């Protein structure tokens, strides 16, 4: 068609690949079986002071000291790649006259860097973060030019500067993405917090080497859910109970059981009216949390238990015994789920066969019956509804 | 009848401040006490923010207290902190502003211990938090406010006529020739110009009186940021936004501070005028940090009101949690401070600061990585001593706490380690206190675990003072230390001495037994193997002793290395014990017509099944749907032996000197692989069994009552389900 658009071919732009998905769903088609899964996730980059906010300049020529040896750093990137210094202003050509010490360079296109680079500290007061003079202000045979630099290898980077920086390099892919703005789509419209990693990679060798270049500068810098509850018919109060919560990714789970009379509004557990434990921290949880366990790594399935007549209820991590001992029984109890809004669970609720590993080990050994033992049809299930 | 209320919620709050009104009058006499149970069991009962309200006079009374009545209140305050604590795991850091106030009654300065404690108490809370009126207002008339200030007072004088006008708009007021408040007018208002400056001096004296109070404070007041409903009738004032305005923390502090000045200057003033007629009192006339919020608000609003002017002109205006960290380590300076005493009675207000340090320490950010260095500086004031004394003893505790601040995640406090292992060459030569600090340097060492070589090395060499000849302690500390190819090949040699059962050097060895446990972070595991041989020579020793239970903590180390092979002979040596406990109440049955000095060989045995704990591999009795059956039934036997009768008791009181659960799974086996699964759609053996357990009631014959070996398991069930009628018991 003759109308102004772009294809959604390039709609791939980001780094998400072009599948298909059912739209938010409460349960994926698993290999093993229905995955219980959700509840999904989902924002235009901005251009951010910074620029309002102005260094010293007694700083900032450091900075363009900090600049220089960049520079030859950039040298570095290109040079052995086959460059030469003297004029020639095309990338197609191999040599630029900008492939040296900032003297040397011409004093508009060595602006490219070195104003740039204040940017940076500019940045460095825009975030508040800590950013004094912690220590006073301070080889390969290259084709050409052959710029000599101190080492920058010194100091490690504090991990802090490398997440700030990385922070920076995103806030001037902003600037760009504004650049662009002035430029239906372009390579990099996308803000760096969502783009391929490979991509990162360039911004993020740039953050780090400037604040490589600023250690060798003695510089440093440091600054709803898901439910799934069990089908009110199914609600066991009369002996001994248990369940296989087989998990896949590792997350914000509160699995356990909990009585048929809940209300969903309430996040798993807060209430009376449930037992339930996280799928991550591995604190139990009823009333607010308590400690009780390891947190699951993501694939360890989850094996829950309530004994009766002496109540109790048990949990435990692939057969590993670890809980909300003494409960009454008030009406109850039905296996509840839950998830955060990335995670995926598998509840899955007898057919001996489908169970394995986490069950034989320890439930079967203390009586324990799984439900289809009374069930020739699935279990029925209930996720709540946004 | 103030004991009889012991046995909306805003009227009780004030009932609260009735009560507190009475403990006012504690702060008869016995009796009083009884009135202090009052509010102490009413504050037991419990909302509690006005209750910290009232613990805000009781707060200010904290600060009377270092009189002794009021210091029984803090104690009642300090256990409604724990109370409170709870509830918190605001006021709440003014509370902690109290808290730095105890700090100060421990600068004030028996019953002060039990003070102290309170204060602990308090410290406590406030690290919670961090997880006779005598008024005197400042004199102010005498101080001289420079004359360029006194034209902005002139523009704050002038806004306040605005605000004083614009408020009785809001309320239609007008001009009018006198106060008919019924008429809705008033006098007075009219333009702030038409004003005679004395006029305008009525507006003023307050606030040039806050100004002189405020260089009277020696605040700074200085030029720097650039200043900036239908209509009525009379004059319309349009007032600029003042309460849009938003103070610095110092700048807040500085106007909880004028209104504090307001409090104590109008509350003089009032004293004074109640002396002037033999009067009572004012419900404000209490310490202005006793005060309500709310209370506190009818003159912060005015000094509010002051800075804000003040801010919106842009003035600098100035007095000229981690921070209660750093207040530690201000206490850390005292500390320094304690230390030029231990160059030579405020040194027992440091040793009950000690107990509150190690009580701050069970509370849990480079700051207290500093204090932890201080506490090793401490540590190191407290080794001149190591070559009151029980207060040493508490800063010992404290050292175990330093090794707890160790675990919360300069080098110089390892240098002192290295002194402390050329005390050890002085074992070789043979102070235990000096020992004591290489444990708590032990214990530290297991905080490394959690997570200057040269210093190592040195322990080394105090390794090798081990290897030189009560040292078995030393040995599980250096054990302790521990978390080197030579020192594998010296394991081996450690394994050709378990192939040896002397048994002293065995367990000299045993610590580096635990090091190469700490070696396991592939050939390690088979090494492990060779550890669990050195576990059939400890076994060995167990035949016919601590050293053996360190031992045992480092056959949890082999339960960290936890193959099936060695947990056969495993297996006979646990059949060696059961055989032993069988000959040992065979014994007892000779006694019926011995045991107790047995019941020793039934702890190491104890120990044994501890051994078995860290075989706990019921994923491999799964994989057997298979001697650990037959195990089982030697644990089942076992278990016997505890229904026996006075022995396991024996045992207990060897667990007072310092299992077959498990077993229970591999009866399940007892009912078969996928028949099991087959027995669950059943809903085999285990029937009949539960007829042996029967039968049990009255016991091989029993199993004869029923393939005779299926019912012997059944038996075995049997036993199983009679221990667990013990079991019902507990």
């Amino acid at each position: 068609p003759p109308p102004g658009y772009a294809p959604c071919h390039e709609a791939v732009l980001p780094r998400e690949r072009l599948r298909l998905e059912p739209i938010k769903e409460y349960r994926r088609e698993g290999p093993r079986g229905p995955h219980l899964v959700g509840p999904s996730r989902c924002f235009v980059p901005c251009p951010v002071d910074t620029v309002q906010i102005v260094l010293p300049p007694h700083l900032e020529r450091i900075r363009e000291k900090l600049a220089e040896n960049i520079h030859e750093l950039w040298a570095l990137t290109r040079i052995e790649q086959g460059w030469t210094y003297g004029p020639v202003r095309d990338d197609n050509k191999r040599l630029h006259p900008c492939l040296v010490n900032f003297h040397s360079l011409p004093e508009p296109e060595r602006n490219y860097n070195l104003q740039m680079s204040g940017e940076t500290l500019k940045t460095l007061l825009a975030l508040g973060c800590h950013v004094g003079m912690a220590d006073e202000k301070a080889y390969m045979m290259s084709n050409g030019y052959k710029p000599a630099p101190l080492d920058l290898s010194h100091v490690r980077l504090t991990p802090a500067q490398t997440t700030l920086v990385d922070r920076l390099a995103e806030n001037g892919h902003n600037v760009w993405a504004r650049d662009r703005v002035a430029q239906r789509r372009n390579p990099r419209l996308v803000p760096y917090r969502l783009l391929d990693e490979a991509t990162k990679r360039s911004n993020r060798d740039s953050l780090c080497q400037a604040v490589r270049t600023l250690l060798g500068y003695g510089y440093n810098i440091e600054p709803r859910v898901r439910i799934f509850r069990a089908e009110k018919s199914y609600t066991v109060q009369s002996g001994r109970w248990y369940f296989e919560f087989e998990a896949v990714t590792t997350g914000e789970m509160r699995v356990g059981w909990a009585r048929p009379e809940l209300r969903p509004d309430v996040e798993l557990g807060a209430d009376e009216l449930a037992y339930v434990f996280n799928g991550h921290r591995g604190q139990r949880w009823h009333l607010g949390s308590e400690p009780f366990g390891r947190p699951w790594q993501s694939g360890d399935v989850v094996g829950c238990m309530i004994d009766l007549t002496e109540n109790t209820i048990i949990f435990t991590l692939n057969g590993e015994v670890l809980a909300f001992r003494e409960i009454e029984i008030g009406d109850g109890f039905l296996p509840v789920c839950s998830l955060g809004p990335g995670q995926v669970g598998h509840l899955n609720l007898g057919q001996d066969v489908s169970s394995l590993r986490f069950f034989a080990i320890c439930g079967l050994q203390e009586g324990f019956e799984p439900f289809a033992i009374n069930m020739q049809r699935p279990v029925t299930t209930w996720f709540s509804k946004s | 009848l103030a004991v009889l209320p012991l046995i909306p919620l805003f009227a009780g709050t004030e009932h609260r401040a009735i009560m507190v009104d009475s403990m006012l009058h504690t702060v008869r006499g016995r009796s009083l006490t009884k009135a202090q149970r009052d509010v102490i069991e009413d504050c037991l009962m419990a909302r509690p923010s006005m209750l910290q309200h009232l613990l805000r006079r009781l707060v200010f009374d904290v600060p009377i207290l270092n009189k002794m009545p009021l210091k029984l209140l803090t104690n009642h305050y300090e256990r409604c902190w724990k109370y409170y604590c709870l509830p918190t795991g605001t006021s709440e850091e003014e509370l902690h502003l109290t808290r730095k106030l105890f700090w100060g009654i421990f600068d004030s300065l028996y019953d002060q211990e039990l003070y102290r404690m309170a204060m602990p108490c308090l410290c406590a809370i406030a690290g919670a938090l961090p997880p006779n009126f005598d008024p005197r207002p400042v004199e102010t008339l005498n101080v001289i406010i420079p004359e360029k200030l006194d034209s902005f007072i002139n523009k704050f004088a002038e806004y306040t006529h605005e605000k004083w006008a614009f408020d009785k708009i809001q309320n239609n007021w007008s001009y009018g020739e006198n106060v008919d408040e019924e008429l809705k007018t008033h006098p007075m208002l009219r333009p702030y110009k038409t004003f005679s400056e004395k006029d305008k001096e009525i507006y003023r004296w307050p606030i040039k009186e806050s100004l002189k109070a405020m260089i009277a404070w020696e605040w700074t007041i200085e030029k720097a940021r650039e200043g900036e409903y239908d209509p009525r009738e009379g004059y319309n004032p349009q007032p600029p936004d003042l309460s849009g305005v938003t103070l610095s923390r110092e700048l807040q502090a500085m106007a909880e501070q004028l209104a504090e000045n307001y409090h104590n200057t109008w509350g003089r003033k009032k004293k004074q005028e109640l002396e002037a007629k033999g009067g009572g009192t004012h419900p404000l006339l209490v310490p202005y940090d006793t005060l309500t919020a709310k209370e506190k608000a009818r003159d912060r609003e005015k000094a509010q009101e002051l800075l804000k002017f003040l801010q919106m002109n842009g003035y600098a205006v100035t007095r000229g949690y981690f921070l209660s960290t750093p207040a530690k380590v201000l206490g850390s300076g005292g500390h320094a401070s304690n230390k030029e005493k231990e160059m030579i009675f405020c040194k027992l207000a440091a040793l009950v600061r000690h107990r509150v340090s190690l009580f701050g320490t069970d509370a849990p950010l480079h700051i207290l990585a500093r204090s932890l260095d201080a506490r090793t500086v401490m540590k190191s004031g407290p080794e001149i001593v190591k070559a009151f004394f029980e207060s040493a003893s508490e800063d010992i505790e404290k050292m175990v706490e330093n090794l707890r601040l160790g675990k919360v995640s300069t080098t110089v406090a390892l240098l002192p380690v290295l002194t402390t292992l050329f005390q050890h060459i002085a074992q070789h030569q043979f102070l235990d206190d000096v020992q004591v600090s290489c444990y708590r340097t032990l214990c530290s060492i297991y905080s490394l675990g959690t997570t200057v070589e040269k210093l190592r090395p040195a322990l080394g060499e105090c390794l090798a003072r081990l290897a030189a000849a009560a040292f078995l302690e030393p040995q599980l500390n250096e054990y302790n230390a521990c978390s080197t190819l030579p020192m594998l090949c010296s394991y081996l040699p450690r394994w050709w001495e378990r192939g040896p059962e002397p048994a002293l050097p065995a367990g000299a060895p045993p610590p580096c037994t635990a090091v190469t446990s700490d070696h396991l972070n592939g050939n390690i595991l088979r090494i492990i193997v060779n550890n669990l041989g050195i576990d059939e020579a400890t076994w060995m020793k167990r035949l016919a002793v601590s050293r053996a239970r360190p031992e045992l903590l480092h056959s949890h180390f082999i339960p960290t290395i936890g193959k099936r092979a060695g947990k056969v002979v495993a297996e006979e040596e646990q059949l060696r014990l059961e055989a032993k406990a069988e000959a040992e109440e065979g014994e007892l049955l000779v006694r019926d017509e011995c045991r107790d000095l047995y019941a020793l060989y039934p702890l190491l045995i104890r120990y044994v099944d501890n051994n078995r704990a860290h075989w706990l591999p019921n994923a491999n009795a799964e994989e057997l749907f298979v001697g650990e059956i037959f195990i089982y039934w030697s644990k089942s036997h076992n278990f016997k032996r505890e229904e026996q009768n006075f022995v396991v008791q024996n045992e207990i009181n060897n667990m007072s000197f310092l299992m077959a659960k498990a077993g229970d799974a591999q009866s399940g086996g007892s009912d078969q692989t996928k028949k099991k699964r087959r027995g669950d759609r059943y809903s085999t053996l285990k029937k009949m069994l539960p007829i042996g357990l029967n039968m049990c009631a009255p016991k091989t014959r029993y199993a004869l009552k029923d393939v005779r070996e299926f019912l012997q398991n059944n038996l075995h069930l049997q036993g199983k389900v009679e221990g667990s009628p013990s079991l019902r018991w507990q």
